[PDB]
């Protein structure tokens, strides 16, 4: 928590995205056949839904992210510097 | 990619020589992933 919680969270998200893209490189075929064969959510969407539920929707990381984002935006408004890249990265993350 | 426009790929031991654009025509394929470097 003292090493920019946002920085590590963003790094972990980026690593998940990279690993999931590589995984997508691996199992394209089931993404293309099993998904509509069994009429279920597509597996890439599955691998973001699971990450969202386990990291974002999960309460503790959620509320720490919320409070600390409030801290960064208030401190930026006051006139002190914050890692705008990390905040931006959280923004999209949440999109 | 990771190499000059032309590439050679060893399909079953047979070297096929072709430009990547013939391969990169459909971005979804085994061949497309082969063109670009990755760990």
């Amino acid at each position: 928590l003292n090493n920019n919680f946002l920085q590590t969270l963003n790094q972990a998200w980026n690593d998940h995205q990279t690993a999931m893209v590589m995984i997508r490189d691996i199992l394209m075929y089931m993404d293309r056949v099993y998904v509509q064969q069994n009429n279920v959510e597509n597996v890439y969407n599955l691998g973001l839904i699971i990450f969202r539920d386990q990291v974002v929707r999960y309460g503790c990381i959620r509320d720490h992210l919320r409070q600390t984002l409030l801290d960064m935006i208030a401190r930026e408004r006051k006139g002190e510097v914050v890692d705008r890249g990390a905040i931006r990265n959280a923004c999209q993350m949440l999109m | 990619g990771s190499v000059s426009k032309w590439v050679r790929l060893n399909v079953g031991g047979t070297y096929f020589l072709t430009t990547r654009q013939t391969l990169c025509r459909d971005p979804k394929s085994f061949l497309y992933r082969l063109c670009q470097a990755d760990p």
